[PDB]
């Protein structure tokens, strides 16, 4: 990585102490994980963001972020895991962002989109028309010999990953190091997480003159799986990622379909 | 290897805990004979063959040697964690301390009892005139394993594993431990004989070459690679028998929720369970069981088009049932 | 390709009918607003030349793409960072052709007709400006394609050996246009006494998108151009119409 990283995780560790509030919470989590350890021997890692500080600390970092996310979040996401470390050194995993908000001029509603609204932090409501069924996915994978001793490791992600794109990797089953050996994978040591994709559509009481609404898909993953029946009122944030080849790559009409990659899923009543 | 691959060091080990197993077994007194001594034997004198070891014994031999002479790492957490590693390498610790020639060898009280003898007395045929390569290990078990988790009492004492979850309640992070269920049996199919190791017949070298199986999935061998035919350019055709290898039973079924624990919203759902060895048609629709077993998910099947989220299909073995209505 | 845009690049600066002149008029306060397209009238092409007609009529699929791009040099000379590709949109009223006569003689030409419109889609995304990278050598490009002729016409290459195809397109800077896909029925006072009502379907780009409701009496001017999914015959392509400027009435 360059300096493009360089200064930019450090410029988020002044980002403690002006709102350090923040930084209390972060124990309360830590607080629950050991008074359920000392019972047996349930919070999720998310932490909520007001968007409020930082028109007061940087004016070139907070409108940074609601213009190219996939260059200022997966920075301010390794920045927080590492004070999520120095502060709480007594047990012995990706500590997500959430963005409260106080919603901006991207808070358009899903018949207005797709055309100079990719890449950016849109805020969209509805009401939700699907809800699909729940598969697990995999991320690390640690294999294990036993004639030699140490472990291994692997990563695998895919397409919708956090936000970003790379290198596809189609890892299909790691196996057979450089040497005479069965490697074995060992389960419960791998990590696992959720999988949804629900659908939500224009709500039909600001609907314009008689016509068809217009629907969008969302992806959920790791902590929203289950929050909200179908058929309710429902406001999601997230970044209008469009993923998949238009036909290009298939050497021979339509194309590059589009999916938001959500974070609060939030149930409004009103 | 470096830089692809890399080697992630674990603060749970496995060098160690091999040794302990080994003292669970016979060698044993909390219960004239030890009660892994004649049970083992009772199945080597061919009047078993299913080995029910209980979880509770692991608890109560670790209080005996707990705070009481040396320091001894846990076992019954580790399986917690682990749960399948732990199957095929209890099993081996068996096969060594098991007496073998303890019942006679008499006519059919079973099947391949006289061939699995010329099967064992050839491989040494083919070790004698010589002046190494045996039967895999896999092949020659004849009973099986299980695991009974705990619930009543035991927990109380000094504070898991047996806790009557709903079906919605599994969370994607428990693929590796035990966990027990609860629900309505449905859609069971009937018995169909699968296959665990295969024995093929060069026909010409008579070396019978063998692999390992995998669910859903295995692939035909080519043509011989024994080194009596080869180094030539005459190599036998091998052909597959059946009268020479080993099966088991096998089985499906669903389980949705017992419409207690659904809620007034979403609509219930349902897991598939895979019931594999001895206790095959133990089970019949419309009732309300509590099912116990290791929860692992289905790996790749082909054709790319699903795939990438695996087609995980997060299926469930099954250790130990538990009726109501008796 | 070369020095057609000097030929046009003088006709937005120089059109001058008896007092105020227009196309420095109609580029300057479609800027202030945010519009970013452009209106020509097609009879004052040929009044101020007839050699630029005479090539717009004869192939016109790869010489408006040449005229988008001698606009945004014109408005680099009046704003002075962010000026996106401008678009063309023409209409004029020499003679309509009616529904049921195109032959195939009017491949690739300038058509305006008439109809009803029947129904419309949703919209989509089809790419301007992508960014490759190689897996292997990771060596960066990047295509620019502004022509439009659905499927492929324009794909990408097959080195910068390695292997079959190694590119991969970058969804984190590119840029990205709508498409509409309406159809068109014919008007049913040109009654088919023994036939059924006919129909085509429309492809429109950025700015005319979501501006007519089904059920409207329009007239349209495009090219009758051509494409060949299989989505029945041999060597058989399909027709429909790249719309380029929907003259709508008043909506009433």
């Amino acid at each position: 990585p360059d300096a493009v990283f360089g200064d930019r995780v450090r410029r988020f560790q002044e980002f403690l102490d002006t709102f350090t509030s923040y930084r209390d919470s972060v124990r309360s989590i830590q607080v629950y994980n050991s008074n359920n350890a000392a019972n047996y021997n349930i919070l999720p890692h998310r932490i909520i963001i007001s968007l409020d500080d930082l028109r007061e600390f940087d004016r070139s970092f907070w409108s940074g972020i609601l213009v190219e996310p996939a260059y200022f979040i997966p920075p301010a996401e390794k920045a927080l895991t590492d004070l999520a470390d120095s502060m709480d050194d007594v047990p012995h995993h990706p500590w997500k962002l959430s963005f409260k908000g106080s919603f901006g001029a991207h808070a358009l509603s899903p018949r207005t989109l797709t055309a100079q609204h990719l890449n950016k932090l849109v805020s969209v409501e509805g009401i939700v028309t699907k809800t699909s069924l729940v598969r697990p996915k995999l991320i690390r994978s640690v294999h294990y010999a036993a004639k030699t001793g140490r472990f291994h490791y692997r990563d695998y992600t895919d397409a919708t990953t956090t936000l970003t794109t790379r290198i596809p990797t189609p890892a299909i089953y790691p196996t057979e190091d450089t040497e005479g050996n069965k490697l074995t994978t060992e389960y419960g040591y791998s990590t696992f997480i959720d999988h949804q994709r629900i659908t939500v559509q224009e709500m039909p009481e600001m609907a314009p003159a008689g016509q068809l609404p217009r629907s969008i898909d969302v992806i959920l993953d790791d902590d929203l799986v289950d929050k909200t029946k179908p058929g309710d009122r429902v406001n999601v944030v997230g970044v209008f990622k469009s993923l998949g080849a238009g036909g290009m790559n298939q050497s021979n009409l339509i194309g590059f379909k589009t999916l938001i990659l959500g974070n609060t899923v939030y149930p409004l009543h009103a | 290897m470096s830089a692809a691959l890399p080697s992630i060091q674990l603060p749970v080990d496995y060098n160690n805990l091999f040794n302990e197993i080994t003292d669970f077994l016979v060698t044993f007194k909390q219960d004239k004979g030890p009660k892994y001594m004649a049970m083992l034997q009772k199945v080597a004198n061919r009047e078993l063959n299913s080995v029910i070891i209980d979880l509770d014994d692991i608890l109560q031999y670790q209080n005996e040697k707990f705070l009481q002479g040396t320091q001894a790492d846990d076992l019954v957490s580790a399986i917690q964690q682990n749960a399948n590693h732990f199957t095929e390498l209890f099993c081996r610790a068996i096969d060594n301390n098991m007496p073998l020639p303890t019942k006679e060898i008499d006519y059919k009280d079973d099947v391949l009892d006289v061939i699995l003898n010329q099967r064992r007395l050839r491989n040494e045929r083919m070790l004698s005139d010589r002046t190494t390569e045996l039967f895999p290990p896999n092949l020659t078990r004849r009973y099986f394993l299980y695991f009974k988790p705990l619930s009543q009492n035991c927990a109380r004492r000094y504070r898991i594993s047996s806790k009557p979850l709903s079906v919605r309640q599994i969370k994607g992070d428990f693929l590796g431990q035990l966990i027990t269920v609860r629900g309505i049996i449905t859609r069971v199919s009937d018995v169909k004989p699968a296959v665990e190791v295969i024995a093929y017949t060069c026909d010409q070298c008579g070396y019978e070459v063998f692999q390992e199986v995998n669910s859903r999935t295995f692939t035909p061998l080519s043509e011989c690679t024994s080194e009596e035919c080869s180094q030539n350019q005459t190599k036998g055709q091998l052909f597959m028998s059946t009268r020479a290898s080993k099966f088991s039973a096998f089985q499906e079924c669903k389980i949705q929720e017992l419409s207690q624990q659904v809620p007034v919203g979403h609509i219930p759902r349902s897991l598939n369970i895979h019931v594999n060895g001895t206790l095959v048609r133990s089970l019949s629709p419309g009732d309300i069981v509590d099912v116990t077993g290791i929860f692992l998910p289905a790996p790749y099947t082909g054709f790319k088009a699903l795939k990438a989220g695996l087609l995980t299909e997060t299926y469930l073995e099954a250790q130990f049932v538990r009726q109501h209505k008796k | 390709n070369t020095e057609i845009i000097k030929s046009f690049k003088n006709f937005i600066l120089e059109f001058r009918l008896d007092s105020q002149f227009i196309y420095r008029d109609q580029l300057r306060n479609n800027i202030l607003v945010k519009n970013y397209s452009l209106t020509v009238n097609m009879e004052h092409l040929i009044g101020y030349n007839e050699d630029i007609y005479k090539k717009l009529s004869d192939e016109p699929s790869d010489i408006i793409p040449l005229f988008e791009t001698a606009i945004t040099q014109v408005a680099k000379r009046i704003s002075i960072n962010s000026l996106p590709t401008f678009q063309l949109i023409l209409n004029s009223n020499a003679n309509q052709i009616p529904l049921r006569d195109l032959d195939s003689e009017h491949v690739s030409k300038i058509v305006r007709l008439s109809g009803i419109i029947i129904s419309t889609s949703v919209l989509s995304s089809r790419a301007t400006y992508l960014s490759i990278m190689c897996r292997n050598c990771r060596h960066t490009t990047s295509i620019t394609i502004n022509n439009f002729n659905t499927g492929n016409t324009v794909s990408l290459p097959r080195s910068c050996n390695c292997g079959p195809d190694p590119y991969i397109i970058i969804h984190e800077s590119s840029k990205f246009i709508d498409q509409q896909f309406l159809k068109l029925q014919e008007i049913p006072e040109l009654v088919p006494v023994g036939e059924m009502p006919r129909n085509l379907t429309m492809t429109c780009d950025r700015y005319l998108t979501n501006k007519v409701i089904p059920g409207t009496r329009v007239t349209i001017v495009g090219i009758y151009s051509i494409y060949n999914s299989k989505n029945s015959g041999v060597a058989i392509r399909t027709p429909y119409i790249k719309i380029l400027g929907i003259q709508s009435d008043v909506e009433t």
